[PDB]
RNA sequence: AGGGCGUGAAACCGUUAAGAGGUAAACGGGUGGGGUCCGCGCAGUCCGCCCGGAGGAUUCAACCCGGCGGCGCGGUCCGGC
RNA sequence: GGGCCCGGGGGGCCACGCGUCCCCCGCGAGCGCACGGGGUCGGCGGCGAUGUCGGCUACCCACCCGACCCGUCUUGAAAC
RNA sequence: UGGAAUGCGAGUGCCUAGUGGGCCACUUUUGGUAAGCAGAACUGGCGCUGCGGGAUGAACCGAACGCCGGGUUAAGGCGCC
RNA sequence: GCCGUCGCUGGCAGUCGGCAGAGCGAGAAAGAGAGUGGCGCGGACGCUACGCCGCGACGAGUAGGAGGGCCGCUGCGGUGAGCCUUGAAGCCUAGGGCGCGGGCCCGGGUGGAGCCGCCGCAGGUGCAGAUCUUGGUGGUAGUAGCAAAUAUUCAAACGAG
């Protein structure tokens, strides 16, 4: 129920939303792999140049 | 013999009896530590006559005489020499009692300094 | 019993500030003795001030502080903000100044003394005016927040120019019915 | 932290701060922003006027970059270049005006708002206002069109 | 710690000890009597200065040598950062 | 009666230097007692090592006054 | 000569819970034979509130409450309880 | 008398000492002002200023709000040259005390291996109730009861029976 002056709020948690939560925790694992096959990359093509 | 304070004020005291909790010699569930009576028709909490009565700011002790043992110090809790001669400037007025879990090899000491320093202390025959 | 009411007996006001700023309580404990001591109400006031909240505490900018400070009669007077002074890309010409604030902003610092000005602390405003003679007290538009804006008469009430809360702003969110005449009604 | 809030302090009372006649009930009232136009009447036209109905045009597939047209004022207008290259100009002789190019500084359309120093300039934009023009003009400037 | 054995609570129960018992018990306030223990009581404090008796010494002040430290508007000393 | 209780011919005064002009006609020293900014005695007595001293509260018991069982919904609960 | 008496420091802004079953008494008062009935006005109460008195009691009378000593009272009382 | 709250948005940085001079509570504005001419070596406490001190008024409370807890529980960062097999936690206690209280300290006993104080951080953090959950135990109570379908007896044997 509303009460005194406040925002209208309509948030979109009417479906299953816990269900579809997408945590990060994996975030620095997942940066030091995409850096780890960055270098193992610019080592292969080398001496060409690693950005492409 | 012992070691007397600088001063030995009366202690005057409003209430000496503890505060027992309402019905609480009813149950052994009940636990005689004060709980505030909240009930809607709790007769306690409503201050009628012949009632348990109810702790409140008013029964507060003299801020003078407030914490002071009957001998007329106030204690301070030690565990070891160390913490001894923290006392040495105000050994007229606070005591020292030695926690209950230092060793009786260590309660020597601590009672021996003690005594050189002229802190009086509260339990020095225990664990002998 | 004495027929009296209570409600109304505990001042709701600040002794001391809400922050554990150390650098803060030093300037509480100098202008606690200064208010005390000296019979100078400035000192009350500055001392009143330190005690503010950060939003009774508004920032001065440099083009109000130039115009306050040029009104006659107030010229080599020390202005005092008990505050942050910021900066205004608006001014084009910066005069001489001699400033008294809690905070100074890195480029107002920078205009302020390239124009020959002097910036003080408060610790230094009392070894230089110790009953603060010679000042000019300055304060921020304290009504200058965008809370205010939404602060009156609701915004569904006849001559109530009072902002709604909105999370969007356009021609769907708030402008049908209650707002012109031709959906409903207006006031 | 849970320890500074008011859980703390309300055990031991009943009720838990929500009253002994009206009680914590689940949902009276309704879920969300039911009843608007009922029961809740009186909070949404009185907070929010204008909330209900409808009012002006569709449009189709906005696309916000196609109206895309950052505006600056007069009065902030001599920041987008840096300090020296007003007082130069101010102090040299021959009346070389430089010039503000406003789209460089991620500007499209100037308003009028403030005055300009009496310093002439050259200004650079897609658009300009009525007023922007006249003051622009006032201090010996002009105005540039850029597509 | 005796093989569902670390510790071993409460309810509830046996027994030993003490006290009490016809308005169920319990409870608040106020005293009183009796117990368990505690004061590790039972000729009652300690300190400063002073007076006087007995004594006794790495013997006081003041001076000299050496070291250390504080301050100096050294009215304005030299060197330094 | 009021006029520092106007002016003239035994009992209390928070009167008591003087040059004067004239209305009118800037510091004495001490000492002491106290109905004086909240109590002191520069006053005393008895008892005291094996049965006596102190121990609020605390354990048991007794008596006098008080005293209905809590939580809850409720205008109203000790509620049959 | 701040232009009656009396008393008192005022103003102002945000955020805000619980409530939205009430009930009782003097006086006034509608319906009803009336009701410890239903419905209003004013004020004060009970609710949320103990305490002295009315033996007993939500509201009656007195008086409102920090923990205490002394004194005096209110309403009520003073054969005995 | 004492406790607390509120108010005085009250007082104290002046502990200004022999490089000295002790005051500013007092009916009634503003200087215990600055000048120029006519023997001893001595003097209590204070001030965690988030501290300390003074004076005056006041103190009912459901629903509800707020403040402070040197109230209590579990874990984390610091710290306590912390405690502990010369005995930790836990548990028991007609032992001694402290606090208005939430609680806490110490003595004794049991126990046998770990625990706690302070500054901060975090929370699955405080039970008398919910015909609450699971487990244990009472009174009832040596009680109801061991009663449907006719029935047992004598002697001996084994056997502690
Ligand atoms: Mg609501
Ligand atoms: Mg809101
Ligand atoms: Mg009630
Ligand atoms: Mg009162
Ligand atoms: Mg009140
Ligand atoms: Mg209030
Ligand atoms: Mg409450
Ligand atoms: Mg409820
Ligand atoms: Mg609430
Ligand atoms: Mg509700
Ligand atoms: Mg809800
Ligand atoms: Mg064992
Ligand atoms: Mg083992
Ligand atoms: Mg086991
Ligand atoms: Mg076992
Ligand atoms: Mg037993
Ligand atoms: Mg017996
Ligand atoms: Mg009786
Ligand atoms: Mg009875
Ligand atoms: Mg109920
Ligand atoms: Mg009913
Ligand atoms: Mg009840
Ligand atoms: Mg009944
Ligand atoms: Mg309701
Ligand atoms: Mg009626
Ligand atoms: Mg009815
Ligand atoms: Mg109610
Ligand atoms: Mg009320
Ligand atoms: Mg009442
Ligand atoms: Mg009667
Ligand atoms: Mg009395
Ligand atoms: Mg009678
Ligand atoms: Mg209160
Ligand atoms: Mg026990
Ligand atoms: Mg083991
Ligand atoms: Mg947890
Ligand atoms: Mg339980
Ligand atoms: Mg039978």
């Amino acid at each position: 129920a509303p009460s005194r002056n406040g925002m209208i709020l309509k948030p979109h948690f009417h479906k299953d939303w816990q269900r579809r939560v997408a945590t990060w925790f994996n975030q620095p694992a997942r940066k030091i792999r995409r850096r780890k096959a960055r270098q193992a990359r610019a080592r292969r093509i080398a001496p060409r140049p690693a950005a492409g | 013999a012992a070691l007397r304070p600088l001063v030995k004020p009366k202690i005057v005291k409003k209430r000496t009896k503890k505060f027992i909790r309402h019905q609480s010699d009813r149950y052994v569930k009940i636990k005689r530590n004060w709980r505030k009576p909240r009930g809607i028709d709790n007769r306690v909490r409503r201050r009628f006559k012949g009632q348990i009565l109810m702790p409140n700011i008013g029964y507060g002790s003299n801020k003078k005489t407030k914490h002071m043992l009957p001998s007329g110090f106030r204690k301070f809790l030690v565990h070891n020499v160390k913490e001894l001669e923290v006392l040495l400037m105000c050994n007229k007025s606070y005591c020292a009692e030695i926690a209950h879990n230092v060793s009786s090899k260590n309660r020597k000491a601590i009672v021996e300094r003690a005594a050189q320093l002229a802190i009086r202390v509260t339990n020095p025959n225990a664990r002998l | 019993g004495v027929d009296i009411r209570h409600n109304k007996d505990r001042k709701v006001r600040r002794k001391e500030p809400k922050s554990q700023d150390i650098y803060l309580r030093l300037l509480v404990k100098l202008y606690r003795f200064l208010a005390r001591r000296t019979n100078s109400t400035f000192n009350q006031v500055v001392l009143k001030r330190l005690f503010m909240s950060r939003t009774n505490r508004p920032p001065l900018s440099l083009s109000r502080m130039i115009r306050k400070m040029k009104l006659p009669g107030r010229e080599n007077k020390t202005a005092v903000v008990v505050g942050t002074v910021t900066d205004d890309v608006r001014v084009q010409e910066v005069p001489k100044l001699k400033v008294c604030a809690l905070r100074v902003t890195s480029r107002a610092r920078s205009r302020i003394l390239k124009a020959g000005g002097k910036i003080l602390t408060f610790d230094q405003l009392a070894l230089d005016s110790p009953k603060g003679r010679g000042t000019v007290l300055l304060s921020g538009p304290r009504k200058g927040r965008e809370v205010y804006r939404h602060f009156g008469k609701a915004p569904g009430t006849p001559h109530s120019h009072t902002k709604p809360y909105v999370r969007s702003k356009g021609r769907k969110f708030e402008r049908a019915r209650g707002r012109r005449a031709s959906r409903g009604y207006k006031n | 932290p849970s320890r500074l809030r008011k859980t703390r302090k309300l055990r031991g009372h009943v009720s838990h701060g929500h009253g002994r006649i009206g009680k914590h009930r689940k949902h009276p009232g309704g879920r969300g922003n039911a009843g608007g136009m009922h029961h809740h009447r009186i909070n949404f036209d009185k907070y929010h006027p204008g909330y209900f109905g409808k009012v002006g045009m569709r449009h189709y597939h906005l696309k916000r970059n196609q109206s895309f047209c950052p505006t600056v004022n007069l009065d902030k207008l001599w920041t987008l270049v840096s300090e020296q290259t007003r007082v130069n100009a101010a102090k040299n002789k021959t009346g070389a005006a430089p010039i503000i190019d406003v789209v460089r500084s991620g500007y499209y359309k100037v308003l009028g708002k403030g005055k300009l120093p009496k310093q002439p300039v050259i200004v650079k934009a897609k658009f300009f206002s009525r007023r922007a023009e006249e003051k622009i003009k006032g201090v010996g400037g002009a105005c540039v069109l850029v597509a």
